């Protein structure tokens, strides 16, 4: 049995005449020392994915680096649900959305002009001052005329087997 | 993010360029302590081997086996493998082989 | 057996007789709509490979399926994260329910958020939530819109709507009193006013009853959500699936690379990892065959959700069987995993009677027909009522319009007109 | 970026028929990706394998072009079912459904044509300078009960009015615009007022 993995050691105990070890989608985890009869356990290697966080590069050149399904320990700093993105500072304001990282975090090129992770408002906060004798009569109006843009349809296209697969 | 989207100019936006992955180190061979080379001197270089419809099938275990000094040897005609290499056989354990 | 269609009924129809009814009930009801699913990033190298050079080189011979699937997967997460986007953030200002919570005598306690807990739903969402309940390449994208994010939404749309009505819908929101708002929305059914109005007290233990039976409900049974946990099973079996056809030979010698290329010399072993590459190659093309068309119904399914939220929260739906069954009144969004809940309040009529009708009646040669209302008897005396609730009012000039003579109509009676 | 779905629309099918035609590209196993080069080079014996290998993957890949067109099809044509909805429900007529063609209360609409699309110029009614007032459900003039046919009893502070929902214009509240139903207590929230008889 060959591969690569973290051998660190293990709690599960294993019957006499059991040697090699799987997992709940038949993945060998945990298998015994040919030497001695220590159970050791075979944890996959430090992998994951890897996200770039960039404004337009007409803007600036500046970018960031996300690493997902990470804990800052695995590769300036900041600790998310998605992951650990390193290039941004973390700050205590909160603006619209710009670039969705994951988990209401979210990204934006403000400025001093670097790269911020901050949390997405959800809107303003309004209180409407509700009564049991309190109603608000509106005594003007403004017509407003917006737009809204559907696709109807698409090109017509056809591709010939007998001259695309065989020409 | 510019080779992995096939261009020179990259808008506002998240891009999945690839994949982070840690390397390993070193690699260990670890094996069971095994003597008594199992004999292929009794199997090959025997005085006689029965007919084809009595056929002799020893079981050999618990032993070590050197496949490359019968290939390198130059004293076979032909050497098939099925199922395997002529190769990378002498770094494998084999449960119960036979002969 | 054989199923029954359900119970046998004949109405009495006749050209005089008519059934109006002389009370209502409050029923609430409750409909499941899923949003949106969980965000997957299967990894086409990793899942037909894993980590194998060898294998990499091979794979890169087929063209560009590895980038074509990363883009149709990258494509459902955006769509995933814009469905809910779309159906949940609807509203611009975050609105909150004032600390004096007096609505006419209607009890949101456990609809609107309380500081008992912390600062997470509500005791409906939270049993909601309750009662639906790093890989080999396969991993999992959290949601942009948290699920604090989501209960966040849906107060301030609760706050909103019993503060506003539908004026909140269309550009700022404007104060109202509830009872006021129920008048409005009984005035929008047909029902006058005044019926609220004297039966506040009976309507608002009605809705609390029907609040109660639905929060027992759902602390009773579990499969009320059964939408989401299908959708949810369906999602767990499709990566089961996937990561199951793993273990397969596709005619190969064995389903492991590394013991294939430790065995088997590179040339022999070619054919081998081409052959498990094409098997799981076309595995994944399945999986995310099945995916796309998931994701399609899913929209679909987001789409009609963001339809009835915005014409049946923010507003009031004229459409029958739409927005629950009944005369609707109103709706009250709750967050789900990976869906909404709707409380849809219906005006549910009650027992009725049965009376005598006419279509006009003549006085002195002409015909005299209903303006809004029907012409009811009660055996010897005839009487103007309402289409949805008995109310007797005396025949008056003011109550009826005069078109022509009483000659063409098929079906007079003889009455009395009052005139004030 | 007005056009965005339109323009999306457009990228996803260009980079489709791109990758449809780049997928010649590849050998899929085979020598080369040359269909003329194999034959010329090979003998039929093995130019037939090479074919079979090369025919396989066009062919997959072609059934998932197709696939992948057919979800693009469909998802078009409900696009184009909703925007048929909206046009025979804005522009031939006046929609009632809320947040249906424009945010607000919808007059009128206005198609205009696009590159395979249509943009719809939704004119809706916004109400704004919205002021505070205090409101009664009913009033009792004569020991009977009040209510407005069709608007609000609001009060600037002294006096009573009626009013529309949308638009204030405040009447003296007649017995015209306000008929009798029930009594004084009944109602939780009367209020004392004098009606005008014409
Ligand atoms: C064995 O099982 C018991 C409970 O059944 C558990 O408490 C204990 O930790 C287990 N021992 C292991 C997994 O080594
Ligand atoms: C890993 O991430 C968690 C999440 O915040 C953090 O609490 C913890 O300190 C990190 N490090 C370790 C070693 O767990
Ligand atoms: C209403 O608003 C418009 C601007 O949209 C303004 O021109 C007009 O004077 C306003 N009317 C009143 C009565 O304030
Ligand atoms: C096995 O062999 C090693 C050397 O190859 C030796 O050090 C060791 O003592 C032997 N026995 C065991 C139980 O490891
Ligand atoms: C057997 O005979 C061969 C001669 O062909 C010799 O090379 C070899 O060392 C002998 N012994 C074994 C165990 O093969
Ligand atoms: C009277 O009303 C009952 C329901 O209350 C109905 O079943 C019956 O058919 C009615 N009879 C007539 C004569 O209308
Ligand atoms: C109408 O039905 C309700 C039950 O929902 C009941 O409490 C009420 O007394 C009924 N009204 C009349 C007039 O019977
Ligand atoms: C609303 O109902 C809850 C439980 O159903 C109760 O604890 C609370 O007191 C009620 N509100 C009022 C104002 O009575
Ligand atoms: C019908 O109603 C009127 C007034 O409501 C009453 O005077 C009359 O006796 C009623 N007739 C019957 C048959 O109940
Ligand atoms: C109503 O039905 C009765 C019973 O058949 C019949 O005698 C009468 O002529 C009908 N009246 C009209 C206007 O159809
Ligand atoms: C109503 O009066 C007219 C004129 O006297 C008469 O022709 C007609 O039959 C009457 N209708 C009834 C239902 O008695
Ligand atoms: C109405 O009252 C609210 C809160 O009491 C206040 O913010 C708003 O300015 C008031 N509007 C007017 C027109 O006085
Ligand atoms: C309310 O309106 C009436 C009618 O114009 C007026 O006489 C009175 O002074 C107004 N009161 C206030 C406080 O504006
Ligand atoms: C309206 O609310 C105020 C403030 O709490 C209260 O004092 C008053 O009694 C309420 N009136 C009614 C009719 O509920
Ligand atoms: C209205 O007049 C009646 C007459 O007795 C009185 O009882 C009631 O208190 C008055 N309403 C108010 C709000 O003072």
């Amino acid at each position: 049995l060959t591969g690569t993995g973290v051998l660190t050691e293990s709690n599960k105990k294993f019957l006499p005449f059991q040697q090699f070890g799987r997992d709940i989608a038949d993945t060998t985890d945990a298998v015994r020392d040919p030497q001695t009869l220590e159970i050791l356990d075979i944890t996959p290697c430090s992998f994951g994915g890897v996200s770039v966080i960039t404004p337009g590069t007409n803007t600036s050149n500046q970018v960031a680096v996300l690493y997902q399904g990470v804990n800052c320990t695995e590769v300036n700093v900041f600790q998310t649900r998605a992951g650990c993105l390193i290039g941004a500072e973390h700050v205590n304001n909160s603006y619209e959305c710009d670039i969705p990282i994951g988990a209401g975090i979210c990204a934006s090129y403000q400025t001093s002009q670097s790269i911020i992770a901050y949390t997405m408002s959800l809107g303003a906060e309004n209180s409407v001052a509700y009564s049991n004798n309190s109603i608000a009569i509106p005594t003007n109006f403004t017509i407003s005329v917006t737009t809204e843009i559907l696709p109807v349809s698409m090109t017509k296209t056809s591709v010939d087997c007998t001259m695309y697969i065989c020409g | 993010t510019k080779c992995t989207l096939k261009s020179f100019t990259v808008e506002k936006g998240i891009y999945q360029t690839s994949n982070f992955r840690v390397q390993p180190t070193e690699s260990i061979v670890r094996f069971p302590n095994i003597t008594n080379l199992c004999p292929f001197g009794e199997v090959f270089n025997a005085t006689r081997f029965a007919s084809v419809y009595a056929w002799n099938r020893k079981r050999i275990s618990n032993c070590v086996a050197d496949y490359s000094v019968l290939y390198n040897s130059a004293s076979f005609s032909t050497f098939k493998c099925y199922g395997v290499s002529p190769t990378k056989l002498n770094d494998l354990c084999f449960t119960n082989v036979y002969a | 057996y054989t199923m029954s269609l359900g119970a046998e009924n004949s109405v009495a129809y006749s050209n005089n007789s008519i059934a109006i009814p002389t009370n209502f009930t409050i029923s609430v009801t409750t409909e499941i709509l899923p949003v949106s699913m969980t965000k997957t990033s299967v990894d086409c190298t990793m899942y037909i490979c894993g980590d194998s050079t060898e294998c990499s080189n091979l794979l890169l011979q087929y063209g560009s399926f590895c980038t074509q699937l990363n883009r149709a997967l990258t494509g459902i997460a955006v769509e995933q994260d814009k469905n809910t986007q779309e159906v949940f953030a609807q509203v611009k200002q975050i609105y909150k329910t004032p600390p004096i919570k007096d609505f006419g005598g209607f009890n949101f306690s456990q609809i609107l958020p309380d500081p008992s807990k912390p600062s997470k739903r509500s005791f409906i969402e939270d049993l909601l939530f309750n009662k639906v309940t790093k890989f080999n390449g396969l991993t999992v994208l959290p949601p942009l819109l948290t699920d604090e994010m989501i209960a966040q939404y849906t107060s301030a749309l609760l706050a909103g709507t019993i503060t506003s009505g539908w004026t909140f819908g269309a550009g700022a929101a404007l104060q109202i009193p509830f009872a006021m708002q129920m008048a409005y929305r009984f005035n929008g059914i047909g029902v006058t006013q005044n019926v609220l109005y004297e039966n506040q007290k009976l309507i608002a233990n009605q809705f609390n009853s029907a609040i109660g039976k639905i929060q027992d409900s759902l602390s009773s049974t579990a499969s009320a959500l059964g939408k989401l946990q299908d959708v949810v099973n369906q999602n767990a079996q499709a990566l089961n699936t996937l990561v199951k056809q793993l273990s397969s030979n596709f005619g190969a010698i064995s389903s492991v690379l590394n013991d294939i290329l430790s065995r088997l010399d590179p040339p022999e072993a070619e054919v081998q990892i081409d052959r498990l590459i094409t098997g799981r190659l076309q595995s994944l093309q399945t999986y995310v065959t099945q995916q796309l068309i998931r994701a399609a119904e899913i929209r679909a399914s987001a789409n009609l959700a963001a339809t009835k939220m915005s014409e049946c929260v923010l507003g009031q739906s004229k459409r029958v069987d739409f927005c629950g069954k009944g005369y609707h009144l109103m709706s009250f969004p709750q967050s789900a995993p990976h869906g909404v809940v709707f409380l849809h309040v219906t005006y549910v009529p009650a027992q009725e009677k049965n009376f005598t009708t006419a279509p006009a009646i003549c006085h002195d040669g002409k015909a005299h027909f209903p303006r809004e209302g029907v012409f009811v008897s009660n055996g010897t005396h005839w009487f103007v009522t309402q289409r949805n609730f008995y109310e007797p009012q005396i025949i008056t000039t003011d109550n009826t319009f005069v078109s022509g003579n009483c000659d063409v109509v098929i079906g007079i009676v003889n009455n009395t007109v009052y005139d004030p």
